[PDB]
């Protein structure tokens, strides 16, 4: 396709390395040429095939050693987000960005970058990396994943904290033996903390998680009946928020299924 | 005397041929299929399954908006196939529309559901090829599967109970 041209063509601009210590007008110049075709990467790479070309065209070699690690915060969160987009469930893709060892790359960045937003798009990046994909949950895990997790949680960025808390609800759905090593990680106090912040859509999956963590799973139960947390109070008046709301229809019964397991 | 099924479930169409192998003679001896039967079709199951599970949850109708009608299907297609090994996967599509990030999940067996007539509409053809080869199911020897869309479980499933087994 004219897509295939398109982007071989955006590599050609991706490839051209970084001026010769060019002046303003060039490097801001420079730059947005690139902030460009890595963007325009991107809505080509929502469609698999453009994606699996992509790879072919050793076009994820080029993001995740190079551009990953730009100077440039726009350059960087471009590339996370392109190296998402790509791999978001796509086994294969998922694979050889995985074998390149971002996921390295993106938790360092994640958890300590200047930028919210290369923050925000590596999370997305990690999670469209480990979802579904067992490989890259286990390199995750290795790499000391539900820490990196759970700081992000706690830092005072939404989105961090929405995708945070996607992330954790569909690793617990897939992979239940997480329980334990993630209560006694104090995620129940951690979840908590978040239900107590102004509610907002992310919310029904903070619930979906906590409710996955209390499951058949005593131990998890015992972290929301500890009084200090006040879970129960907090559920019914949320459970009470949440009525006629067809929005929301998804946390009331993450809401309810809780107090139901958890107080009776 | 061979009587092999061709089952060809791809992107766009739906073909079958019951194709005969004997004395060293491969010999097509059918032909059926629907043209308006394909991966693409599921997909747009899902594509709308979301789009009135968006409308829901944030007040609003992306269907007018063809750029991000496509995102989420493509999207969608991606997730069509990690439930082919997966019972369930997940969407995450920045900013899908007015700014909003979309978050989403979907069970095999609700993808199943979003597409049950799909499905059963795929032994049509292959009954057809059955009859216009004048053969009966139970002489079918083999069953090669092509085209990507072969991999939905509940394809092969519905397949295989037809031969039952
Ligand atoms: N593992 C899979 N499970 C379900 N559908 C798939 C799979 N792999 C590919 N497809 C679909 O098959 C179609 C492409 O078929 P083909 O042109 O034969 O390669 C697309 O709609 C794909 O999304």
């Amino acid at each position: 396709r004219g897509e295939v041209e398109q982007m071989k063509s955006c590599l050609r601009v991706l490839s051209q390395p970084m001026p010769p210590t060019a002046g303003e007008a060039e490097q801001a110049a420079d730059q947005q040429e690139r902030e460009g075709a890595l963007e325009l990467l991107a809505d080509l790479c929502e469609n698999m095939d453009n994606a699996a070309d992509f790879c072919q065209l050793s076009g994820m070699h080029l993001l995740v050693g190079r551009y990953l690690e730009a100077g440039a915060a726009g350059l960087r969160w471009r590339a996370a987000q392109l190296i998402g987009t790509c791999s978001q469930n796509v086994a294969a893709i998922q694979e050889q960005v995985l074998g390149l060892g971002a996921l390295r790359k993106l938790l360092r960045l994640l958890d300590r970058d200047a930028c919210d937003t290369v923050r925000v798009k590596a999370l997305f990046a990690i999670s469209c990396l480990v979802r579904e994909q067992e490989a890259g949950l286990l390199q995750f895990l290795r790499l000391d994943g539900f820490s990196v997790l759970m700081r992000a949680m706690q830092q005072q960025v939404q989105k961090l904290k929405v995708k945070s808390a996607f992330l954790l609800q569909n690793l617990l759905v897939g992979h239940p033996e997480h329980k334990g090593t993630l209560c006694s990680m104090g995620m129940v106090q951690q979840l908590v903390a978040l239900v107590r912040t102004e509610h907002s859509p992310f919310h029904e999956h903070v619930l979906g998680a906590l409710c996955s963590l209390v499951t058949d799973f005593p131990q998890g139960v015992r972290e929301c009946r500890e009084p200090e947390l006040g879970l129960e109070e907090l559920l019914r008046h949320r459970c009470q928020l949440l009525q006629q709301h067809e929005e929301y229809q998804e946390e009331l019964e993450f809401c309810e299924k809780l107090l139901q397991t958890c107080f009776s | 005397e061979r009587n092999v099924l061709i089952f060809d479930l791809g992107g766009g169409t739906f073909d079958v041929s019951i194709l005969t192998i004997d004395d060293g003679i491969f010999e097509v001896k059918a032909t059926a299929g629907d043209t308006h039967l394909g991966g693409e079709d599921f997909d747009n199951r899902l594509v709308n399954h979301f789009v009135e599970e968006f409308k829901r949850k944030h007040k609003k109708d992306i269907s007018q908006n063809k750029r991000a009608v496509r995102r989420l299907r493509t999207a969608c297609e991606r997730a069509k196939r990690t439930l082919s090994s997966s019972t369930q996967a997940s969407l995450e599509i920045d900013s899908l529309f007015e700014g909003i990030d979309f978050y989403t999940s979907i069970t095999r067996a609700r993808f199943e559901e979003l597409c049950s007539d799909l499905f059963r509409s795929t032994l049509e053809p292959v009954e057809k090829a059955l009859r216009d080869a004048k053969l009966d199911k139970a002489q079918i020897h083999d069953l090669v599967l092509v085209g990507g869309s072969t991999r939905i479980p509940k394809v092969q499933k519905l397949l295989q109970d037809f031969f039952n087994g």
